[PDB]
RNA sequence: AGAACCUUACCAAAUCUUGACAUCCUUUGACAACUCUAGAGAUAGAGCCUUCCCCUUCGGGGGACAAAGUGACAGGUGGUGCAUGGUUGUCGUCAGCUCGUGUCGUGAGAUGUUGGGUUAAGUCCCGCAACGAGCGCAACCCUUAAGCUUAGUUGCCAUCAUUAAGUUGGGCACUCUAAGUUGACUGCCGGUGACAAACCGGAGGAAGGUGGGGAUGACGUCAAAUCAUCAUGCCCCUUAUGAUUUGGGCUACACACGUGCUACAAUGGACAAUACAAAGGGCAGCGAAACCGCGAGGUCAAGCAAAUCCCAUAAAGUUGUUCUCAGUUCGGAUUGUAGUCUGCAACUCGACUACAUGAAGCUGGAAUCGCUAGUAAUCGUAGAUCAGCAUGCUACGGUGAAUACGU
């Protein structure tokens, strides 16, 4: 499951990487930005709401 | 004396140019055309302002420029020299617009979507 | 492989100190992934946990071209019906 | 696709973040600093029915103000609760704060607000299209170009979910000044869940 | 849906030049072409003592359809004249093509054989001219009463 | 190149508000002396991520964000203590990023 | 948008019961660390010391610890995506789909939205028992093509001096940088056309008939996809369908299928010299100079939170020497050895260099896909994910074409 995965990745850790760093409140690891710590859709579902600075978009 | 100086742009470049009255020999970069162009032998191309324009010719030349490889940049020397001999005389545009070699071609290049990949190809169908 | 220089996971060596100084084995545990053999480890019947049940294998002084961090493989006939 | 919502298109030209602070590139101490705003703001929300707070953030401070019809339920009658928010709020954001309650004008023709008020008619098991018609009915009175109004899900608790629309007035959407106040919602009673998407339009105007 | 034209080459002077480098620009690089073109009208004219626009001229003559079909519909296929933009761009699109088909090693001795062969009505691009010219107008008598 | 100055940074995320905000802070420099330089561009460097709009799977239907960065810069010669407090004075809104320095 | 472990869900083994973990009551207490033992770790077995810190008038209050009881509990990558929310494809940026009032019809339905003309467009005019509204196309916004003003460092060096070098004096003319505004709208002329819409051509201008592009996705459809992002109804598990750990596998191998790479060599191959970019990233990270080494790399340390400095030579190309048609100096698979870095450890299963090997293959059958101009074809660069690892993905530019008879 995912929920001890949260411990897991919590805990203190035998050495350096053992990590992952994955979403803070979405239990996804992957597709994640280390800049964020936010996951693939949630940081999309949450950049609409007008929230995180900011535009975003349509200019490349 | 005195010399003229209009730019150039075309194609992810820009090409200062500096048009002082002499026998015409061209040193971009102080370096001559030849110096700069491979291979080239298109260069006539560049001297198609002279032919129609200050027939038969000539000036001397300077420029500096930068950017872009070496098509793009050998043709952005050619509207400075247009926009340049227009400032000498608005005599000389009649010919020229008949002509073009003045309007800065506005085409470049075009960004990418899903299909294009390493290389510009897009992409195929499921057979079989 | 190695920055300069061969080593043990150092839970082997110790173990296998107090046996082989004295009389040896025919018969070791161990999990044996991040270590290897040097002259110390020949003779001893090692058996790297398989992923199963470990095997008994008994090193040989000819086993430098083979090592301890492996023997018998997870794969294990085959997978596959045809062979080699 | 298929659609998207206007915030997150509208937003760059006309409408400025609910959430707004340095860059310096440590967002993510700051970001989910705001995270744990996001949350806690529900134990308010769930007595205020508020629209959406601001997080302005100078350097040495923070400065909120939370949008609601209901200004009594958080002011406390003479101060008494503000405070005790500030209170509770210190234990984990461990920085002082300065929050300055803020009243939504022309107050419940709101969007976030009617939506979860239509969702609490819901939750008492009223009949969906009564709640819808009265929605936009009322919202006419107060004055507005248009509106639109969904529900989603297994209707009257029964068989498989379904979905329609009482729009009036013109709703204008593919284009790009609006100031449209888009929302959601949730709420169950006994089968599955039922969402909402609430829209208006209510004339155009920029933030400059 | 017009032509958007090559302006000259001043090297030999001409433009069907401008117009043939452009084929054999496999994978464009220009300067390629232009080099063995160039040094192939230097090579022609050192063997067989002439000029480059004799053999050259001659040969995109002797090697350019001007009568030609399609087909369209059982089948048949109506005879039809040749555009002078098609006329020459089958004259080159054609000796090109064949050019590689001799089989040579070297850049230029091909070609230059190719066009002075044609410049003396002989080589593949001249039997693909009778071959054309073999299945057309000869059975002209039933497609020719038409657009 | 040697000279008593003042510089700054400022960085923002809008055109309109950092430029309103350098009318405060030019106005207010030469309001308590002189020798201000005008509010001098700078590239504004950006960003991008691209993400699928998805939740499972279809990656052929991409979509993209940015955040751009203005910047600024300001400089002041002949520093005096007054002009100090008209860059600590009025940052004034505050998504700017001001970093004062000499 | 990163599989040694971790991740990882799956398997073997040793392990656990308010549990890996969250809330509640009691019971305390600020919290802890380093070594030994045994063990593969998980762990415990002992030393040792975590120590009422914010507030106390002997109690106490508190964020926060505590081991134990501990009932409520907790948890489930446990099923149903044909019960749901949310989210996303597809028909398709296809140009259409619908509502009110009124009329006809016994009625279902029709009427508008039809016809003539017109457009890329239900775009628009005219005519007409139809009048209006909405959603939709267009615009509205970003970016791009030119100019004007503003501002001049880290950018530029035209006037000059100086210099390895714009490096510094000086300069902001030009380029540029990002901000404000001008412009393109059948809009000006001429013809055609129901005078109208509109079509055609002419000038001007940098840019003419949505100027190129992007974003944007109607009513709905496929009981399309997702219960494994998440949320959740129902149903089910509970001393295990929950939990910790070591190792393992998710990467197997008679075969087929699809996607993509490099090849089948003279526009070519090897060696040497040599010029032109754009865009983006770097703080516990970029790695300059110099030194060692054939090399990956190593020492060493300057500058660098960035228009400053590093990434970072751009490559293709251009000029030269040689090669002269061979399974070849073609190709570059597989294998052995010797080494570099990262990580504990590269055995299943990392990447990398050096030597040697020197495979199949000499343009592809039946069928078949892409693409209308900065396009295809083609060369390299940057980044994300990241202890190490991208032929893939995204963007970035460089060179740069043939054809479009016609429906």
């Amino acid at each position: 499951a995912k929920t001890s995965m949260v411990a897991k990745q919590q805990k203190k850790q035998k050495y350096a990487v053992r990590e992952y760093t994955r979403c803070e409140r979405c239990g996804r690891p992957h597709s994640v930005y280390r800049k964020f710590k936010l996951c693939r859709i949630c940081f999309r579902e949450l950049a609409y709401k007008g929230q995180i600075p900011g535009v975003r978009k349509a200019s490349w | 004396q005195v010399e003229y100086r209009g730019t150039g742009r075309r194609k992810n470049s820009v090409a200062r140019v500096r048009l002082v009255p002499g026998e015409g020999n061209i040193t971009v970069n102080n370096r001559d055309v030849r110096e700069y162009l491979p291979f080239e032998s298109l260069i006539l191309d560049l001297n198609q302002p002279f032919d129609v324009t200050e027939t038969k010719g000539n000036y001397d030349v300077l420029v500096n420029v930068h950017g872009g490889g070496f098509t793009g940049q050998a043709q952005a020397i050619r509207h400075g020299i247009a926009r340049a001999l227009l400032e000498a005389d608005p005599e000389y545009r009649g010919s020229l617009k008949r002509a073009g070699l003045l309007t800065r071609d506005p085409r470049m290049k075009e960004r990418k979507k899903p299909g294009l990949k390493a290389a510009r190809r897009s992409p195929q169908f499921s057979k079989r | 492989s190695i920055k300069k220089g061969p080593f043990v996971d150092e839970h082997l060596m110790k173990k296998v100190e107090a046996q082989e100084g004295s009389e040896k084995k025919q018969v070791i545990k161990t999990w044996s992934r991040r270590s290897t053999i040097f002259p110390n480890f020949i003779g001893h019947t090692f058996a790297v946990y398989d992923g199963r049940k470990h095997v008994p294998v008994y090193v040989t002084e000819d086993m430098v071209g083979h090592k301890l961090g492996e023997f018998a493989p997870t794969r294990t006939f085959k997978g596959h019906v045809a062979d080699d | 696709g298929q659609k998207i919502n206007p915030i997150g298109l509208r937003v760059g030209i006309i409408r400025d973040w609910e959430a707004k602070w340095y860059a310096e590139k440590d967002f993510a101490s700051l970001l989910h600093e705001d995270l744990k705003i996001r949350k806690f703001i529900d134990n308010e929300l769930k007595e205020a029915s508020v629209s959406h707070v601001e997080i302005e953030r100078a350097a040495n401070r923070i400065n909120i103000a939370i949008h609601t019809g209901k200004p009594g339920m958080v002011i406390g009658k003479g101060g008494s609760e503000i405070e005790k928010l500030r209170n509770k709020l210190n234990a984990l954001t461990d920085k002082k704060v300065h929050i300055n309650v803020i009243e939504i004008k022309k107050v419940d023709l709101d969007a976030r607000l009617v939506a979860e008020n239509i969702a609490r008619q819901l939750e008492n098991r009223a009949s969906f299209r009564r709640v819808q018609k009265q929605a936009i009915t009322r919202a006419m009175k107060l004055g507005a170009k248009g509106i639109k109004t969904q529900v989603s899900g297994r209707l009257g608790g029964a068989d498989i979910a379904r979905a329609e629309q009482y729009s009036e007035g013109t709703v204008p959407l593919h284009t790009l000044r609006a100031d449209i106040d888009y929302a959601h919602a949730e709420a169950d009673t006994t089968y599955g869940k039922l969402g909402v998407k609430v829209w208006i339009y209510r004339g155009e105007v920029l933030p400059t | 849906v017009p032509k958007r034209d090559v302006l000259p080459d001043p090297i030999h002077n001409s433009k069907l030049v401008t117009k043939l480098i452009n084929k054999i620009m496999l994978d464009g690089k220009r300067g390629t072409a232009q080099r063995i073109l160039y040094s192939a009208f230097d090579l022609v004219e050192q063997r067989s003592g002439r000029d480059a626009l004799e053999v050259f001229e001659e040969a995109i003559n002797n090697i350019m359809p001007v009568l030609e079909v399609k087909a369209r519909r059982s089948n048949y296929q109506v005879p039809v004249e040749v555009r002078p933009e098609r006329r020459t761009t089958l004259g080159l699109r054609w000796l090109v093509n064949y050019a590689r088909l001799r089989g040579e090693k070297t850049m230029e001795d091909r070609l230059a054989n190719e066009i002075l062969d044609a410049a003396n009505n002989t080589g593949g691009a001249v039997k693909k001219r009778e071959d054309t010219h073999k299945m057309a107008e000869a059975n002209k008598a039933f497609a020719h009463y038409r657009w | 190149m040697a000279k008593q100055k003042i510089r700054i940074r400022l960085k923002a995320y809008d055109h309109r508000v950092i430029d309103q905000s350098a009318e405060k802070i030019v106005e207010t420099a030469k309001r308590s002396g002189a020798d201000v330089s005008g509010p001098i561009p700078l590239p504004t460097e950006k960003s991008v991520y691209t993400i699928i709009r998805a939740v499972h799977m279809y990656k052929d239907s991409r979509e993209q964000f940015e955040q751009r960065t203005h910047k600024r810069l300001i400089d002041i010669v002949n520093p005096t203590p007054k002009t100090v407090d008209a860059l600590m004075g009025l940052n004034l809104p505050s998504g700017v990023d001001i970093e004062i320095k000499l």
